[PDB]
């Protein structure tokens, strides 16, 4: 129910996400 | 033109579709189906169920202050026993999730897929001219399955001593099943541990040194570095033998661990070793197995809080 | 001071000197 | 030499014919003549419980642990 | 602040003491044994009958030092939750309402430190190997 | 004849023999 | 003046998968531990 | 072609000018040898003195140390 | 001979003479495995053999004292000793050998002789990789065992308050040890237990399938029933069909692979670290850091009677365990619990 | 091109950038230590010294500095809850301030050496090609560190010119910054003597200093120059690591 | 609402199974 | 807090990953 726990959550879920997206976008444009 | 039939089989076993639907898949897809959509329903919200039939029920929902870890699907009500408990043999709904209905449900969908799978897998390896021989390597999670949910409690004459369908419930199974059985002295489960800790040895093995081969289809250079380093020239020098006996070894582990789940189902325990060395005056030595004993009374004392009433667990 | 447990160690590095010795003179009488 | 040779020559034979039973009479004699107990400090069958302690030796400080050992052993 | 130290004491006047909790025990049995060793009393676990319980035999604490010097209990229930705090050593006074604190023991830094630099001395053992590895090998790994 | 696999082959050998034999020596031990 | 060292990373769908089912895989297992 | 000219860079050039030069034959891998005997000996000395396994008379090995 | 066509020295000789090839490849790295190795073996068996643990366990292991295989061990020194190597020559056996195997030594000699011996392990296989020009992948795979080893044998105990908490080189000792770890540590709730579970389960799975596909797709490449010898090791044509075993396990499960490379790299990752997040785990578990409790479940059942899970069912579990096995397992703490304050399930 | 996992590898071949890499972890290490220093000193309560010290409020780099000097504050209080006569400029604000600076400074020159990668200096007057002579550069970097050990053991634990290290006595009472004396004896090899510390960064920094004197003279031998792979960057990875 | 994030976590991760078995990368010269 | 918080988290990250996806796929293309 903590803010941190929930925080961290949304931002391991989230980050590597939007990296892993980048690469991707990035190899099938090429 | 063909017959509506005719369409019907050309469609059910067409190599051309996404996933195969064989004649197993036919009833493989629904019971899975029924059974996935049972447990999720049931692992995201159910009323607690009363496993130990003495009135007080435990909780495994998301909803009922649950989280991953510790939730599961409780097995079936000690008072149901072995029989069958399906929807409509249930006064009200209600009733049927408090004495543990979802569980024999999951459980038998489950079993029936599973049976299915392994006849969908022998299917496509005979329509697309393969040997069909990976359903018997299948065959062995399939046998520790069955021997986990359903040899075991037929054994002990109910459906309560069943796996739960959960992370912690896993945990409780093994502890209970250490403490009334002694698994860790068994020959069949050291027989276990050994075909899953040489299964990834080997799979470590294999994959180093074919990948360490495969230069800018193994060359046999690989081979003379495992006879150096290991001693032992011409062991594996057949590709064809090499695989079988990386096939051979798990499967024949799992095999002997299943069989030996199932054995102790109708009360064939392990090795007993306690109380064996002895003075000459006649005190008892203690020795490592009589502290395995210790530790297997430690868990039998809590084993069940309200459950027995009488002096021996003979249930 | 000399202690009795430094005795011993001293004991054990020319004993460890000794073996590492022997060995090095066993690989060089083999080679050649 | 291969194995083979090496099986088939007779002075293999004759030579580890006295030694291997002598092997394994030392080794027989070993246990029986009680120098194992001796050698290796592992109590007799009638000497776990002596009438000092009836119970079983707990060793208290390393440092002077070599003349405990020997006084709970009843040496 | 410190409560001081408590003093356990039977009816007959014989010094009790409450074996104290060892690091391996997340929970520990409470313990009162006498200056030989022999244990004298003893919380009858949760819902269990005893011989040695701690109102049968009539334990008393006794409070030197502290916030609490010169005071004697006999009430059973207070003397049972003071052998139960000072099984954990010297018994204090806590204010968990500020940090509306769990009531679970935490780790100080020296243990978090510990445990990060071991693990990462650990995962650079493998770096080593493999970089190692690959100086050595490096012309297999370039072509 | 002192070759390196007539040293690794006698130094695992003589031991494996004498505790055998010290193993069925201890067989008969009576208790 | 232009580097010669110069290259571009590459990530095909198959490694895409396998990192979100990874980072999805991590989550769920550890959610129960952070939030306690 | 040619790198860019700096006065730093013109006054360290010579401590990197001299690359790839070697001393012919095995130079002085002996004195490392046993320099690293050394090493090692002292490791040992000061790890079985932590250790308690090598006790000396000056050395108390416990927290009263800070009492002297 | 080298890259300037220099002299030979006792160097040379000495590596042309180890390097040879025989039946018995020795290489520099030899002279630490073999050593070492033979000795940790030597202790092993000349301990389970005769040495007892009457004095630091209080436990009869031994075969000379009546014990069969799965019940003799090679037990660790009495807590007395703390985390002292306990040479022969140190302080606590004074030089004297049977004081020195009567006080627990033997372990200590077997464990530290082995650790050397697997460094040495490592060495060889880096040196026949070289020798053989090959990438060294297996030394990279034998890393988790070493990180496996060092975690439990040696970190563990040094984070402990001595080697008596370590593993004790028997069956029924490591049965032991893995039960200590049930009761008192909570191991199998820890999630780095889970990952190395799933890891080690993965790789047999892997290994399984590897093998049923590689042979239910052979190439009819000969005559007869009998397929193993319709094979010739020097032939430069793939003995299986990567296409028919892609489509029938992309048709069967939905992903399947279709690189070799891959496939291999996957089969060697998988353990490994499967092994390696246990060894953290371990590592974490030797500063007692233990995933042991969730403290919402604890403070809603202490709250709520009524309240019951799996969870709190292992807790009690754990608490038996912990009660009913540290009065023998720890003799040095002297325990001697009541019966009546021994945790019991009141229904009898 | 490359995985994922090999997208630094592109500095393996030019000194340059791999100088203005080494840079950027560094800022990013001393920024993170500011950062760590400023969220401390936000949340400590140095109202109860004796039953709320900092390693019962989880203090991480607290600590740290409070063991080799700073111990007063900006705030008006010191760590042994006595009021601060004269906090001075090194105080655990200015500390933080004096990290983050040197963060953004070491930022700002590994943006110049990443922009000006082509230097004359790392280019071989003989065949023109980027290269660096590890053995003289491991000179240079040992006789640094020798310097900086001595300097710290002679200067600043002995407390001839810097304040001193943290002294306390066996149970932890009393105990507070003091100069130590260095103790050549055995005693100075006891983990628990103060002066073994002194003693040992002294004598280490003049080993340091001869072994980094040598290593600038004496170049390599051939067969341990290619036994070792002197010549390739990523052995120095290796032995680092 | 923790019970609503596992159940988040649990549908991404099916949703991420279901893509990874229908719309995969077409595999060619195998 | 816990809204305010989430909300702008989210509103900093998800637009800036949008952003970074469109840009590197254009920037790969030369
Ligand atoms: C020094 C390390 C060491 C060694 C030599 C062994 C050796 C052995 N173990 Mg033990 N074990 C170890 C560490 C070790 N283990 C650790 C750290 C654990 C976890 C705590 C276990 C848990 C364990 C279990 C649970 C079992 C074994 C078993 C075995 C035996 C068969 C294993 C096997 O098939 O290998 C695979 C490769 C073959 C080539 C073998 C005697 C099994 C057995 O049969 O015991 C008699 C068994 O049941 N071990
Ligand atoms: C001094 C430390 C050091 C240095 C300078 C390097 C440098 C290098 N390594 Mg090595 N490595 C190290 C330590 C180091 N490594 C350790 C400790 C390990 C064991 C875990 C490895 C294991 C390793 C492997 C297995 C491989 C390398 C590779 C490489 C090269 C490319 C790395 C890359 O692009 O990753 C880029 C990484 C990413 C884009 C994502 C990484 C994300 C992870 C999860 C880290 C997340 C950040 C982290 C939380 C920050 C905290 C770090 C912590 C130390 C405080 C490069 C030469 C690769 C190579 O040479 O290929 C030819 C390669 O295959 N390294
Ligand atoms: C699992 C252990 C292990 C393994 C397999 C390797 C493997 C390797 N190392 Mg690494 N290394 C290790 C541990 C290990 N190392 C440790 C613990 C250290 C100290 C921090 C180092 C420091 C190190 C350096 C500095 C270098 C290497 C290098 C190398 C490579 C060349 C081989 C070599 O130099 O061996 C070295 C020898 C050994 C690892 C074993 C020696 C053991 C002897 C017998 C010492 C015994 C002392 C004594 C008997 C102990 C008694 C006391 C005891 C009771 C405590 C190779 C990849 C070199 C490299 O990659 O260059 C390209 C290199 O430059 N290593
Ligand atoms: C290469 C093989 C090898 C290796 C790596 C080891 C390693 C080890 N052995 Mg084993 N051992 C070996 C061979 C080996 N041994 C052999 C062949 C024997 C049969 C004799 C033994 C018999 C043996 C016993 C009986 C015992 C060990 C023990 C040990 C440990 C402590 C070693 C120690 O303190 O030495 C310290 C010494 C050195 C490391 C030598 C270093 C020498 C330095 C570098 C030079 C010093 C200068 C020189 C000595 C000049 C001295 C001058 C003087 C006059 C002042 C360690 C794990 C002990 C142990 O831990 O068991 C519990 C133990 O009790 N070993
Ligand atoms: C001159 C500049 C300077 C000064 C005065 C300080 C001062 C301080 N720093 Mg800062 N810091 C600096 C630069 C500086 N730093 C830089 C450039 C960085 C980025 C890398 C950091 C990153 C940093 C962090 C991340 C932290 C500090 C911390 C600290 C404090 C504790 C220092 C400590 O315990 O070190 C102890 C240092 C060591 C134990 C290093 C040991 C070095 C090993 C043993 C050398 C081994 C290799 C050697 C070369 C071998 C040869 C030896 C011999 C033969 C020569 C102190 C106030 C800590 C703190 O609490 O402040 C917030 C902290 O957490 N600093
Ligand atoms: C219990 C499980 C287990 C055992 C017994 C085992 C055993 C072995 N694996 C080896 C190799 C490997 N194992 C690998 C991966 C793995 N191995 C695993 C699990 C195991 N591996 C797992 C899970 C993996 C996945 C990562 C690889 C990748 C390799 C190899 O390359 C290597 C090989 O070639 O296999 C044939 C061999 C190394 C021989 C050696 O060190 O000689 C030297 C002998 C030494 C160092 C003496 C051992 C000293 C030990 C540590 C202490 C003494 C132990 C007593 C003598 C016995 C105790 C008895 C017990 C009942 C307690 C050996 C046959
Ligand atoms: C409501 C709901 C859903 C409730 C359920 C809640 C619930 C309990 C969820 C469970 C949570 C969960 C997922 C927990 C697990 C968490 C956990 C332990 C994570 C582990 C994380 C992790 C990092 C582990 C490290 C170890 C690791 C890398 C393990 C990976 C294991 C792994 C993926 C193994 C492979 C398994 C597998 C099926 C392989 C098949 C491969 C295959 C298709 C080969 C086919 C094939 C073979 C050939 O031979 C050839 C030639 C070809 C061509 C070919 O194709
Ligand atoms: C992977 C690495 C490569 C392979 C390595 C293979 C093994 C190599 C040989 C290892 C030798 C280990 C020697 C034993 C050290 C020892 O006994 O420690 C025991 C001693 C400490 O000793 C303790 O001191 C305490 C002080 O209050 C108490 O008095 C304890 O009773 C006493 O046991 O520590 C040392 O001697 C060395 C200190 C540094 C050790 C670093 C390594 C271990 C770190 C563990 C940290 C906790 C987790
Ligand atoms: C009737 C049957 C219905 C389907 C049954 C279920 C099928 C599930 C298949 C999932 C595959 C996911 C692969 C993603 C990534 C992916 O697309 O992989 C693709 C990969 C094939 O890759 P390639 O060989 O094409 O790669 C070529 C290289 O050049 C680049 O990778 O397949 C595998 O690696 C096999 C291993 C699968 C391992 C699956 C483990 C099980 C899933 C994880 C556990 C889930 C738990 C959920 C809890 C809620
Ligand atoms: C995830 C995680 C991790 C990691 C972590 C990290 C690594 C972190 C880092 C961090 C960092 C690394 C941080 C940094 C920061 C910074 C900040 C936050 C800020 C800043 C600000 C400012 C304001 C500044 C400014 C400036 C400068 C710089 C100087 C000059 C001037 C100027 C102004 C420009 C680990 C694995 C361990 C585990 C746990 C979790
Ligand atoms: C320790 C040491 C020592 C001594 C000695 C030694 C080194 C020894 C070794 C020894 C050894 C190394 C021994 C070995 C042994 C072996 C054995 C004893 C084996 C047995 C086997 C068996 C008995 C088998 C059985 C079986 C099988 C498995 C198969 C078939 C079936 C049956 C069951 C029959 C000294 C002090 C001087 C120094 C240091 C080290
Ligand atoms: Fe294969």
């Amino acid at each position: 129910v903590n803010i941190y726990g929930l925080t961290a959550t949304a931002l391991f879920i989230i980050i590597p996400t939007s990296f892993l997206l980048i690469l991707y976008v990035k190899t099938a444009s090429t | 033109n063909s017959s509506l039939w005719a369409r019907f089989c050309e469609w059910i076993t067409s190599t051309e579709n996404r996933l195969y639907i064989g004649w197993f898949g036919v009833i493989m897809i629904p019971c899975l189906l029924t059974a996935t959509s049972v447990f999720i329903i049931a692992f995201i919200a159910a009323p607690p169920v009363d496993i130990d039939g003495i009135r007080e029920p435990v909780s495994g929902s998301l909803l009922y202050g649950n989280n991953i870890i510790t939730g599961a699907v409780i097995p079936t009500s000690n008072a149901i026993g072995l029989h069958f408990y399906p929807i409509w043999e249930a006064a009200s709904l209600d009733e049927w999730l408090y004495n543990g209905g979802p569980y024999q449900l999951i459980v038998c969908h489950f079993l029936l897929g599973v049976y299915c799978y392994m006849g969908r897998e022998w299917e496509l390896s005979f329509r697309l001219g393969m040997r069909p021989w990976i359903a018997v390597a299948y065959s062995a999670p399939v046998a520790a399955a069955s021997a986990v949910f359903l040899v075991y409690p037929i054994g002990q004459g109910s459906f309560s001593d069943g796996m739960p369908l959960g992370i912690s419930g896993t945990f409780n199974f093994m502890i209970v099943f250490q403490a009334e059985h002694n698994i860790l002295m068994h020959p069949f489960h050291m027989l276990g541990v050994a075909g899953v800790f040489g299964g990834s040895l080997f799979s470590a093995m294999h994959g180093s040194l074919v990948t360490s081969s495969l230069i800018r289809y193994n060359i046999v250079a690989a081979h003379g570095y495992f006879g150096r380093l290991i001693f032992q020239y011409a062991s594996f020098n057949n590709s064809r033998s090499l695989h079988f006996f990386l096939a051979a070894w798990p499967v024949i582990g799992i095999w002997f661990t299943a069989l030996g789940l199932s054995t102790m189902a109708f009360n064939l325990n392990g090795f007993n070793f306690n109380q064996s060395v002895v003075d000459s005056q006649g005190r008892v030595l203690n020795t490592w197995a009589d502290i395995i004993n210790r530790a297997n009374l430690g868990m039998e004392v809590m084993h069940e809080r309200n459950a027995h009433n009488f002096p021996l667990d003979l249930a | 001071a000399v202690t009795p447990s430094l005795k011993n160690f001293l004991g054990s590095l020319i004993a460890g000197a000794t073996v590492l010795g022997g060995i090095a003179l066993a690989i060089t009488a083999v080679s050649k | 030499r291969p194995f083979s040779d090496i099986l088939t020559s007779i002075r293999y034979w004759v030579i580890h014919s006295i030694t291997v039973p002598a092997l394994f009479i030392a080794g027989w004699l070993f246990v029986s003549t009680g120098l194992a107990y001796d050698v290796f400090g592992t109590p007799r069958p009638n000497e776990y419980f002596t009438e000092d302690r009836q119970e079983a030796p707990l060793i208290t400080d390393r440092f002077n642990a070599l003349e405990q050992v020997k006084k709970l052993s009843g040496n | 602040g410190w409560l001081g130290h408590a003093s356990f004491k039977d009816q007959e006047g014989r010094e009790l003491f409450v074996r104290r909790m060892p690091t391996f025990f997340e929970t520990f049995p409470v313990l009162l044994l006498d200056k030989d060793g022999i244990v004298r009393a003893d919380v009858p676990f949760r819902k269990a009958e005893s011989k040695y319980s701690i109102e049968q035999v009539g334990v008393s604490v006794t409070f030197y030092g502290g916030e609490l010097d010169g005071l004697t209990f006999t009430d059973p229930a207070t003397v049972k939750k003071y052998a139960r705090k000072a099984q954990l050593g010297e018994i204090f006074e806590f204010d968990r309402s500020t940090l509306q604190s769990d009531g679970v023991f935490r780790s100080s830094p020296r243990g978090w430190f510990t445990f990060g630099h071991v693990c990462f001395a650990l995962l650079f053992f493998f770096g080593h190997i493999w970089h190692g590895a690959r100086t050595i090998f490096r012309d297999v790994f370039a072509g | 004849i002192f070759t390196v696999r007539w040293l690794a082959i006698h130094g695992i050998a003589v031991p494996t023999i004498f505790f055998l034999g010290a193993i069925t020596a201890m067989q008969f031990i009576q208790r | 003046r232009p580097n010669p060292n110069k290259q571009v990373v590459e990530l095909n769908r198959t490694s895409l998968y396998w990192g979100l089912l990874l980072i999805f895989v991590l989550a769920v297992l550890f959610s129960s531990y952070i939030f306690n | 072609e040619p790198g860019l000219v700096t006065p730093l860079g013109t006054l360290l050039r010579p401590l990197n000018s001299e690359a790839g030069k070697v001393l012919p034959g095995w130079g002085t891998t002996v004195l490392m040898a046993v320099f690293i005997l050394l090493f090692a000996a002292f490791l040992l000395i000061i790890l079985e003195i932590y250790n308690s396994s090598l006790i000396l008379d000056d050395v108390s090995m416990s927290w009263e140390t800070l009492a002297k | 001979i080298g890259t300037y066509q220099e002299k030979r020295t006792w160097f040379d000789d000495a590596d042309d003479w180890l390097r040879q090839d025989r039946f018995v490849f020795v290489g520099w790295s030899g002279l630490l495995l073999f050593p070492c190795a033979y000795f940790a073996l030597g202790g092993w068996l000349t301990g389970t053999t005769f040495v007892t643990s009457w004095y630091t366990h209080g436990l009869a292991t031994s075969y000379l004292e009546g014990c069969n295989f799965l019940t003799a061990a090679v037990s660790t020194p009495a807590n007395s000793m703390a985390h002292s190597l306990l040479f022969v020559w140190g302080p606590e056996a004074q030089g004297d050998f049977t004081r020195w195997c009567q006080l627990g030594g033997l372990w200590a000699f077997v464990a530290l002789h082995g650790a050397f011996g697997l460094i040495g392990f490592m060495l060889r296989q880096f040196e026949i990789a070289r020798s053989v020009n090959l990438r060294p992948y297996n030394a990279i795979a034998f890393s988790a065992p070493i990180a496996v080893f060092v975690s439990v044998f040696l970190i563990y105990p040094l984070g402990q308050s001595g080697w008596f908490f370590a593993p004790s080189f028997g069956v029924a000792a490591i049965f032991r040890f893995i039960l200590f770890f049930q009761g008192f540590h909570n191991w199998t709730l820890n999630p780095f237990h889970m990952m190395g579970v799933a890891g080690v389960l993965g790789a047999a799975l892997l290994c399984a399938i590897h093998g049923a596909t590689v042979e239910n797709t052979l190439f009819e490449d000969g005559d007869g029933a009998n397929t193993f010898r319709a094979f010739n090791p020097t032939q430069a044509e793939e003995t299986y069909s990567m296409v028919t075993a892609n489509r029938f396990w992309s048709q069967i499960f939905g992903v399947a692979f279709s690189n070799k490379r891959w496939l291999h790299f996957f089969m060697l990752l998988v353990p490994v670290t499967g092994l390696w997040m246990s060894a953290i785990g371990v590592v974490g578990l030797a500063l007692n850091l233990r995933a042991y409790d969730f403290v919402s479940q604890e403070i809603r059942a202490a709250e709520d009677p009524e309240f019951e899970t799996f969870y709190t069912k292992n807790i009690l579990l754990n608490e038996g365990i912990r009660a009913w096995m540290a009065a023998q397992d720890q003799p040095h703490e002297r325990l001697v619990f009541p019966e009546e304050v021994l945790p019991r399930g009141n229904a009898l | 091109g490359l995985p994922w996992y090999r997208v630094h590898t592109v500095v393996i071949n030019d000194p340059g950038r791999l100088i203005s890499v080494h840079l950027m972890h560094t800022a990013l290490v001393s920024g993170w230590a500011g950062s760590m220093a400023l969220f401390e000193i936000s949340v400590f309560d140095p109202s109860d010294p004796v039953l709320n010290p900092m390693w019962r409020q989880g203090m991480f780099v607290l600590p740290f500095m409070t063991r080799l000097g700073i111990t007063q504050s900006w705030g008006g209080w010191t760590i042994s809850g006595e009021t601060a006569t004269n906090p001075g400029i090194w105080s655990y604000e200015g500390v933080a301030a004096a990290h983050i600076i040197l963060s953004g400074a070491l930022f700002l020159a590994s943006v110049w050496h990443w922009t000006y990668w082509d230097l004359e200096l790392f280019r071989d007057p003989r065949t023109g090609k980027t290269a660096l002579d590890l053995p003289k550069i491991f000179g240079i970097h040992l006789f640094l560190s020798g310097l900086l050990c001595f300097g710290f053991g002679a200067f600043h634990v002995t407390g001839v010119f810097g304040p001193g290290i943290w002294v306390s006595d066996p149970y932890g009472l009393t105990g507070r910054v003091q100069p130590v004396a260095p103790s050549w004896g055995a005693d100075g090899f006891d983990p628990y003597n103060p002066g073994g510390i002194a003693s040992h960064h002294i004598a280490a920094g003049i080993l340091g200093v001869l072994a980094g004197l040598f290593h600038l003279c004496v170049r390599p031998s051939i067969r341990l120059y290619f036994g070792l792979s002197m010549g390739s960057i990523e052995t120095v990875l290796s032995s680092s690591i | 609402m923790e019970a609503l994030v596992y159940t988040f976590l649990l549908v991404g991760t099916l949703g991420i199974i279901f893509f990874s078995i229908f719309f995969r990368d077409p595999p060619r010269m195998i």
